[PDB]
This record gives C-alpha cells, structure tokens and sequence, in this order.
C-alpha cells in the first residue's frame, strides 16, 4: 500500500523523460520487441531440432494529449514536413518516480508513425510511434 | 559513524576529461546491513570511524593500507553479490606533524609518517604591505596559494586639519585588542568596542566611518574580508591625512581563509600570562613529529567503539588468537544487549588443519566462523597480491553481506585466483565435520570455479541448525531484532493507553503472515506462541521452523542393451 | 462531570442579563419590532443603570416571594438518552484535564524566548489569538507558562493577546466511559401586565442566540432547540392574573466519567523456546 | 464545567467560508474521496497478496437556501452558460466557529452541476458538487 | 478550469477552418502521417544499423452533419461527378478560438473518399477523406 | 559572497522575486482590496500553501 513497500511498479510510480525533461500529460506508452526467432526442420523428424534468432525488430509507442505548449511539433522531437530528414536519433528512459533511477531505456529511437485525432467533447490525442535500434536496461545494478 | 568528507567548493561550470591509468573503483551498493572493518590504515582520524559509501572516499581518506585492499575485495568480489556499506578504523594510533614558525603553530589535519612530508611557508607582499601564504603537500602534489593576507580596508581623513591618528587598544587578561578611536587635532569623532554590541563587525564600522564627512573606509577587493571586529590587529597611532592607512586583521584573515585548506590547521603562537609572538614570513617549512605509534595490545577499546552501530557482520584483519578472542567475547556482549553480530575469522598462511582444530579447540562459538585457505587475488591496476586467509575473510564478509537475509552463501562461487593448498574430498569432509568453512575447486570442461562448500561456524554440534549455519541463525536474529524494535516503537515508545495478552499475541501472528506472505519464512506453527504479563514486564515466547538447503545428492546408473 | 443544565442556564443568564438591561442602545435593536408605547415603558422601567425596578430570575417551588412584577422562573424538565457508543466510551487522554479557559496575558521578555504566564499549569493548548507559530519559532508549554523563541519576533514584546488552554491537574492517563443525553428544560417570564411578559420573553431570546458563542455552550451544550408555548393565566386566585409565555430549551450533552489506567508496560522481554 | 477531551463538532461550532465571505444559510455538506484501491492476485493465491493505491477523485456538494442577495448566481462562484470558461478555480474552507481555526480545506475546487428547486409550499434551496484537485488540513495549533 | 490557464486543448478550444470561412457542426477529426521508415540490415549482425525515410504518406479525416445549407457539395469543397477534375487543391487550419492563432496547418488537400449516411432517427452524417501534400505547423513562433 | 544562491544568481533571486511579487498582489485583491468581513491568521496561512502547492 505504501509508496516504497509496493512491489509492484503501479503507473504512478513511473516517470518518462525524453532529452532531460519529463514528458507532461502522458497517457500511454507500450514497447514491442520480435528476436525473428525460427525453428529448424530436417527430413529425419518433424520435431524442430534447435531454434535461431534472424532479425530485430523493436517499436514503442506513445501517447499524449496535446497541450498548448511543449508538444512534440512545438518541441521539435517530432517534424511533420520535410525537416524530419534533419531530426537526429533520440532517446527515451523510463524512470522510478522516487529516486530518478532507471528502468529501461530506448536507443536510436526514431519515428514511423504520427497520429492525431480533434473531437468535439474529447481532449485533443496526440500519437506517435517510434521504431528503435536497442534497447538496454542497465545501471540499475 | 561519520560520512567524512563534504563537498568541494567550486568555480565555474565545465566538463573536463583527462586520461589515467585507473578508475574510481568499486561501490557500494544496497543492502540491508553494513559490514565492519578494522585493520592497518594510512590516512584517517585514529580511534574513530568513518562510513563510507564509495571506494573513492576510501581512497581519499583511508589513504593506503591492507585495508583498503579488503575493501576492494568486498566490492570487487562480486558484481551480482557485491557488498554493502562499510564501518572502517584503523588499528595504527598516528600522530599529527606540527611546525611551528613565524608566529604561528602549524598542525596537519593528517595523521601518520606521511604528515611530515607537508610544507608550509609565509611571505611578505611588498606591493600591499601585507603577508602571503603557499601550502604544498609534495605527496598528492597540493599546492595553495593566498595573497593579501590581513588588510581589511583603508581610511583616509580628506579635512585640512594638521593631524590625524587611527589608534587601537589591547586587552592584556585576555589578549584581545578591541577598540577603535579616529582622533584628529585632538579631538575625538568615534569610538568603537570591538566586543560586540554596535560594532560588532568591520562592516558597520566602516558604514560608520564613512558617514563621518571628513573619512571614507574603502574596502579592499583582494579577498572577502567581513570579519568580526575583535579579529582586528593592535595597532598605535597611525596617521589618517597620510595617503593610506590599512586595518588589518592577519590571524583573522588567516581563520577564514586557512579553514578551507585541504592540509593544514593554523594556531597563533603565545609566547614561551606572555604576550603573543608576532605573526611574521617564514621560510616553507617541513611539518614534524607525524608517525603511526604503534597498535594496542589490547583491541577491545576499538571494538567498544562499534557498539550500536548496526554492523552485522565484522572482521578483523589480523590472525592474533587473543585479539579473535577479544571479538568474540565482544560479540557475545551485544548479542546478549540486544545488537547480534556474526565475525569472520582466519589465520596465516597454508596453517596445519591440526592447527585449525587447535583454534578450534581453543575457541567453539556459533558467533564466528574459522576459514582455513588462503590464497592470492588480482586487483585493481592488474597487481596480484598473495594474502592471508583474513582477506580472504572479507571476501566471505563481503559476500555474505550482499546476499539476502534467507540465503546462504553456501556452494556459491568466488574469484579468487588460487589457493595454496588443494584439500581433498576427505581433507574437505574432516574440517566441514569439525565447523571448519573451506574453498573447494572444480574444473567444467574449459573452465574452472572456487566454491564455499558449506555454512558452519566454530560451534561443532550438527544437532541445532541455528547454531551451526550462521545463515539459519542470521534469520532468525534479522528477524526476532527487527520484530522487537518494531514492538518497542509502537508499545513502549509510542504512548500507549492500554494493552492486554491477547493484543501482543495478535500482532505477533500479524508480524509473521506478513513474513511468509513475503517469503522470508517457509512455515511456521500460529497456536505455539506464549504471553505473559507481570506489572510492568511482558515475556513472549514462540518457535519458528529454520529454512532447509539441499546438501545431497546420490545417483546410480545402469547400462544394457538395446 | 454529570452537568447541570439548569445551573449553567443560572450562570450565564445573571450576570449577562444585568449587562443587556444596563444599556438602552442594545434594548432598541432587540425591541425594533415593538410598538413605541410598549418599548419605552418596559424601557422607562428596567433599562439603565439608574432603574429603580429590577429583574429577578429563581427556581420553582421557593418558600419565599419572587417579584412577580417580572421574573424568569426555570424548571429542570424532561430528560432522554439518544446516541451512545462502543463500549460507552468517548475518549481517551494522557493527562487528567479539567475544564477549558480563556484567559488573556502579555508577552514578557527572556533572554531567548518570549512568554505569556497564566493563572493556572497550561496542560493542553488549544489556540494563541491570531498566531501561526512555525517550527523555528518551536513552541513549548511550561507550568502555567508558553513560551516561543524570540529571533525575528522582536517588535512583540509589549503583545497583548488571548489564550485559550485546559486545567491540568495529573499524569494519571485514563479513560471517559459515558452517553449522549437529549435534555430538556423550562424557562418563562412573569408578570401581572402581558406587554412586559412580551418583551421580556424577546429579551430572552436574545441572549439565548449569545450563548451560542459561549466556550461551555460550544463545547459542552450543543444543538438548540427552542419551543414557546401559548400566552396563559398562570395564577387566576388573585386580585389580578398572572401571565407568563413558557419556552422550552432543548440541549445535547454528555455524562461522563474518568476511568483511571494503572497497566503500564515499561518492559519487553523476548525468550525463545528450549526446544 | 467543560472538559474539551471529549468535545464533537456540531453545526453550531462551523462556518462555511468562501474568499474570506461566510456564505449564510448553508443547510449541508458533503465530501467524498477515493483512492481507487486494487488488490494483486498471483496465480498460487485466491488471498489479495498486497493493496496498491491508483487513482485520487473527490467530490464536495454544498447545499444553500437562496437569499435573495450574494447567491451563488450573484456571487460569480457558479455559472449559467459559457460565463464558466472565465471562472478560475477556488478553495472552500471549513473553519471552527470557536477559534477560527482551519478543520479542513479543499484546494482548486472546481463545479460540477448545478441543481435549484422552486417549490410552492417550501423555501427554496439549491445544491451545488463541486470536484477538487487536492484537500489539506494544515494550520492547525 | 478557466479558458485561459487550462493548458490542455479541448474540443471546445479549437476551431477548424476552410478558405476563410469556419466549418459549421463539424464533429470529428483525424489526421495521420506515415513516413515510410525502414530498417537497414547486413549480414554481420541482426541488429539494425540505421534507420531511414522513404516514402511520405499524409491523410487526413473529417466528419460533419449535413446542414440544409453550407455543406461541401453545396459549397464546392467536394464534387460528387466529373466536376471533381475542376476542382484546386484546398488548405485546412487548425485554430485556437480564442484568438484565432494557428495550431497547425494542411497544405495541398485533395479528396479521396467521400461517404454519406440517412437514417430513420439518426442526423445526416457526412464524412469525407483527404490526402496532402504537406503538413506544416509554422506562425506559432 | 557564493553563500546565499539568490544573492548571487538573479536566476534564483528573479524566481523568488516573481514568486513573492506575484503572491501579495494577489494576496492584496483577495483581503485588502475585495471587501472582507473576517479574517483570521489560519485562513491566511491555508491561502499561503493553496498558493504554493
């Protein structure tokens, strides 16, 4: 029940940064990952004798509702147009609320997808996707 | 204990990288204990104890020694395991080294032989009439410098008039010189008490002096200068309608300025009631009289010096049988006052297991244990070090204090290099028979492991777990010490209006579901539990079932056909 | 501490009724609605300090005369048990407390703090008027005496102020076993000439909505509830009538009893089991 | 005689202040708050292994008799229309009657819905919900 | 809670508008972006090296009532024959309404998709689709 | 002096300005200018922490 003796990490006690500062009004966020993993077949037995990793593929997604300031547009670590081809890689970490201590991180992210809906009564939802090289999750040992 | 060191000032914001052969080393990471040491140290405050949380505070202070080296081991030994927070003091008593020159007694703020290798030295500044200061430890190549030293601010009297004099008067019962008259043509403006009250620092004296229309104090931009009135300097008749008079405070500027050296302390020499001798330039100078003393024959004013503390587990870094004797009877004591306390011991190098079952038979305790091996380790910088069995203590310290509460640190694997001696199967089985802890080595197909074969203590009897395997019986003392404080807090401590038998009998089934819900404890019986209450005293009693390792293992295969 | 609701009405209605009826201002808005006639008369008669008739006010059946010219009378009344609570208790406290005062006191000057004294041992604070003491000012109680720090207070060492504070009397903690009682209690005026009985009885009014700020009202007396009766000839054998407008005060309280403790664990003692 | 170790609130000991004005002839109040507790079931337990806290949502409703001055109409706390938009947030006070000390204070409040009733044969009232963002009981001796 | 401090856009903060008119009893809007990101892998690693942009997708979605007056084919936004082919390319904005500042902007919208519903007891739904050229979000700052 | 960061620093000094500034004028609307029957201290120092939360 208590803030540091819950064992279990509730949406409270996360924290998502991106380049030094929190991201405000997040909502969402989900990380994906397939090893392109394959088992191997021969003429002597159905039985898959061994299995092998071929490719990486690594995605996460956010989600955000679009404030008056500090969007991503606003705060460039999204584009729209052409200035994309001039936004380098970026890196997100999630962190433990308490300490500031890491959790897992996001390298080499960058974007695929961009989405955002206007409603009449709704708040406005800003997505974004974001296709990654690794992600590590060290420094906490 | 104390943390020792604060932060270092700083200047300005950079990021600067310089290449070296070495790193910060090691660090200490979280755990539930703290882990005490004692051993020959350069470096340090004798006879106190200093926390520290990195190896970097350890290099910086606990300057050399065998000491830090078992630090290294702790932290090092492991990097899943690695060990928690630590408790040091050095056995050696040093001394400070102290010069003594130009007015003023000069002592190290370091304490051993290296103390001697300070040099400290002042100078006259000829440009500002003022004295210069250069503090140099040749060893970490410390070089300091303070200029300006003494002068305040200066007073001008801009009138026509033919005189004008700046005089101050001296204290003779106490040695203080705390007042301040500006007098012109024989006559009197001002004057300011420098012991406290109206002027109690330079700062309102010269908001006073330039106020008067005839005088302007001006302050002098070579250093911060605020001090307290009484700091200023005896000074007689100086004259105000010259181009500049200074006021000057050499020891005060000194205080301040000196305080923030990383080396040196700075007295004011009374003359050898005697009036004091002048603070004067000197030549830099060696400090002398630092050494090491020499160690007690006796350790157990050290160890009463770690009495509530919270350090479960101790080690001290020596093979003496008296000195493990003074630690056990010491652990003995706390165990008894309400402090548990476990002590790794070993002794010399390759020593016969003959005279291992004679420290045995000198000494059968379950609050120590007895590690026969010893061997040698790589370090840092790529130095191996061939060591006694009490650094290879530290490792099993080190260890054992990064493993959880429930889990032994039998069978786990170390990193040790090699190892002396090879026991055998036999050789092996009779030291664990007699609670001897030894290494064990074994060789995969291309690679090789040392093993803790087993957890036993001194104490030799198989019959009771707890008294055996300090594991089982750290369990249980983690778990009985945290549940009795806890019960002092909220009955004893917190005010408490009433309470019956029952009341503790629930909260004690409370405290322990809440353990097994955890995993801490596999089983335990609920009706077993005891109370009784007699005026101002309750006695509680219960049982608990001690964890079981898997030991052995017997397999048997037959081959046949088809 | 079983209260008297009748005695408490008697203590409070003397000495305030005398203050409300020395003064004529406060007697014009409590007589606004009046007629002129009836409101100067009633004012001619008992207002001011200079009036030559006086208000009398007593409990029933006295073997003496009471001054029918106007009178309140007071009956004890009905009593009822409503709300009561888990083994009958209501409180417990560390220190045996008496009744709450408000007393008024001026800071004196220490050499690091600056105190009020007061008549009687503090015990519980409750409210210094109009003060917020912070942590740094660390606030402390001392016999009859409060005391906080004096730094960055300095231009209060004249304050003049009010307190409010409990009667100490022991260490011995202990409990209070006790109920809820819903009271009720008669009060009516008297007299031989109805206009004054009118007035009268709105005089009563008044202070009755006064006696909602009192410190034993809001502490101990709570929830009015007020009921008039109809105008009627109290006495009729007589060479006149009597006439007298009865009310009733309905009030909420609780009887209460201190329960002392003796059982204090000092000691804590832990042995395992010889198996 | 009156031993304050054993003293309760009532409606006579308490004022309803809002912006330092009382509001007159408040009948009622009500507050409510949730901390959304959720308990954790492992597979090898039917037993709530442990309770985390999720999410704060609280309400406070005040009912009122409408004077015919300083409703909360006339007051600019309430609104009737797009007037809302321009409300900024408020904080109500309960405070003690006796000292005017502070018992419970509810921080960014903000409304809700609007109930009034017009009756033929009854005075009329009118009720108020408010939600807040968070509640203090500081200030206090 | 106020218009001015909320720093969340709402529904009702926003205003959407065609060549210099305001689109009345618009309802809903999408917009979503694809920039054709893909991976880069070799056969020295399965990791993905880098990633790059290859193709740049832009649709955007809007939903409106059918008014008896002012609606697309009314007002030649959308063409339903071959008058389609006479039809320019349009601009969409994306407003704030309280001081008509631009949120962001759709360049170069042509139609895709144009679909109409009638039911019993339902409102005239009209939806239609446009495809971009480019999507800006400048005059901010 | 590098003692105190707001004598140093007009960063920190300009945030505790604002800060200050911005809180009495507002806390000059509420009490001294808008008509206000009562007050009392506790109310003031409620108000104080509602503003810095």
């Amino acid at each position: 029940a208590s803030e540091a003796k819950q064992t279990v990490h509730t949406g409270n006690t996360v924290l998502l940064m991106i380049k030094g500062k929190p991201v405000g009004r997040a909502q969402s966020a989900s990380g994906q990952r397939e090893y392109g993993t394959t088992g191997v077949y021969e003429i002597g037995s159905i039985m898959p004798q061994e299995h092998v990793y071929l490719r990486y593929e690594g995605t996460i997604t956010v989600e955000r509702l679009r404030m008056k300031k500090e969007n991503f547009a606003d705060l460039g670590y999204a584009s729209l147009g052409e200035e994309i081809l001039k936004k380098d890689i970026i890196d997100i970490l999630v962190v433990d609320n308490l300490t500031k201590q890491v959790i897992i991180s996001y390298h080499g992210c960058s974007a695929n997808n961009y989405n955002e809906t206007w409603q009449t009564n709704e708040i406005v939802t800003e997505e974004i996707e974001f296709s990654y090289l690794t992600a590590s999750d060290k420094a906490r040992t | 204990a104390v943390e020792p060191f604060p932060r270092r000032p700083i200047t300005r914001p950079h990021a600067s990288i310089e290449v070296d052969t070495s790193g910060i080393g090691g660090s200490a990471g979280s755990s539930e204990k703290v882990f005490c040491l004692i051993g020959q140290a350069e470096g340090g405050e004798p006879n106190t104890v200093y926390e520290l949380r990195n190896y970097s505070q350890a290099k910086r202070l606990f300057r050399s020694g065998e000491l830090l080296d078992a630090i290294e081991l702790a932290w090092g030994s492991n990097p899943n395991y690695t060990a928690g927070r630590i408790l040091a003091m050095r056995i050696e008593d040093a001394k400070p080294a102290s010069a003594e020159i130009g007015g003023l007694k000069i002592t190290s703020k370091i304490y051993g032989n290296v103390a001697n290798n300070i040099q400290v030295g002042l100078e006259k500044n000829t440009l500002s009439d003022s004295l210069r200061l250069r503090v140099i430890f040749q060893d970490d190549r410390f070089n300091e410098v303070y200029d300006n030293i003494g002068n305040i601010f200066t007073i001008k009297y801009k009138g026509e008039e033919a005189n004008a004099t700046f005089s101050v008067e001296h204290d003779e019962e106490t040695q203080k010189a705390s007042r301040l008259v500006l007098k012109v043509g024989d006559q009197e403006v001002k004057s300011y008490d420098l012991t406290g009250g109206a002027y109690d620092y330079t700062n309102a004296i010269i908001t006073d002096i330039n106020q008067l229309p005839d005088f302007e104090a001006k302050l002098s931009p070579f250093g911060d200068k605020n001090l307290e009135s009484s700091k200023l300097d005896k000074i007689e008749n100086a004259n105000i309608k010259d181009k500049a008079v200074y006021v000057k405070a050499v020891f005060g500027d000194l205080e301040k300025q000196t305080a923030y050296n990383g080396i040196v302390s700075f007295e004011q020499l009374n003359a050898e009631t005697s009036p004091i001798k002048t603070i004067e330039p000197f030549e830099l100078t060696k400090l002398k009289g630092g050494t090491n003393g020499e160690p007690p024959a006796t350790w157990a004013d050290k160890l009463d010096k770690f009495a509530h503390e919270g350090g479960y587990y101790i080690v001290p870094l020596s093979s003496k049988q008296s000195v493990h004797a003074e630690v056990a009877s010491f652990v003995k004591e706390r165990s008894d006052a309400g402090e548990p306390m476990r002590a790794i011991v070993g002794g010399g190098f390759n020593e016969s297991k003959e005279q291992l079952f004679g420290r045995q038979a000198s000494l059968s305790n379950p609050r120590v244990s007895l590690v026969a091996n010893s061997g040698t380790f790589v370090m840092d910088d790529g130095r191996k070090n061939h060591v006694p069995a009490y650094m290879v203590a530290v490792a099993l310290g080190g260890l054992a204090s990064g493993l959880e509460i429930g889990e032994s640190i039998t069978f786990k694997p170390l990193r040790v290099s090699s190892l002396d001696q090879i026991y055998e199967s036999i050789d092996l089985d009779e030291l664990n028979e007699n609670g001897i802890i030894s290494i064990e080595f074994v060789r995969n197909r291309t690679n090789t492991f040392f093993r803790i074969v087993d957890d036993v203590t001194t104490f030799n009897d198989k019959s009771d777990p707890v008294k055996a395997e300090m594991a089982v019986g750290e369990a249980n003392d983690f778990l009985v010490s945290e549940l009795k404080v806890q019960l002092e807090d909220q009955f004893i401590g917190t005010r408490t209006i009433n309470t019956s038998a029952s009341i503790i009998k629930d909260f004690i089934q409370s405290y322990l579901g809440r353990k097994k819900r955890d995993n801490e404890i596999q089983d335990f019986p609920a009706e077993d539990v005891q109370v009784i209450v007699e005026g101002n005293e309750a006695r509680i009693s219960m049982t608990v079932y001690p964890i079981r390792s898997f030991k052995k293992i017997s397999v048997s295969l037959v081959y046949k056909q088809q | 501490a079983i209260t008297s609701v009748d005695s408490y009405l008697l203590s409070e209605i003397k000495p305030r009724l005398n203050t409300v009826l020395e003064n004529c201002y406060i007697i014009d808005e409590v007589l606004k609605d009046f007629d002129y006639q009836t409101r100067e008369s009633f004012k001619e008669a008992f207002c001011g300090k200079n009036a030559q008739h006086e208000v009398t006010v007593g409990f029933n059946f006295p073997k003496f005369k009471n001054n029918y010219e106007a009178h309140y009378l007071i009956q004890l009344g009905q009593g009822q048990e409503t709300k009561n609570s888990l083994g009958s208790i209501q409180s417990s406290y560390f220190e045996a407390t008496g009744d709450t005062l408000v007393e008024s006191s001026t800071a004196i000057r220490e050499d690091d703090k600056l105190v009020f004294t007061v008549s009687k041992p503090i015990g519980e604070l409750i409210k210094v008027e109009d003060i917020e003491f912070a942590k740094y000012d660390n606030l402390q109680v001392e016999g009859n005496k409060v005391s906080f720090k004096y730094q960055t207070n300095e231009d209060y060492e004249n304050y003049n102020a009010n307190i409010i504070f409990t009667e100490k009397k022991n260490d011995s903690k202990g409990l209070v076993k006790g109920f809820t009682v819903e009271e009720q209690v008669t009060v009516v005026g008297l007299s031989f000439n109805v206009d004054v009985a009118r007035c009268l009885d709105a005089v009563l009014k008044m202070i009755l909505i006064s006696m909602r700020d009192s410190i034993e009202e809001q502490q101990t007396f709570q929830l009015q509830n007020l009921s008039f009766g109809d105008i009627a000839p109290i006495i009729e054998d007589g060479d006149s009538m009597i006439f007298g407008r009865p009310t009733i005060i309905k009030y909420t309280s609780s009887l209460d009893l201190d329960y002392t403790i003796t059982q204090d664990i000092n000691k804590l003692t832990f042995k395992e089991r010889k198996d």
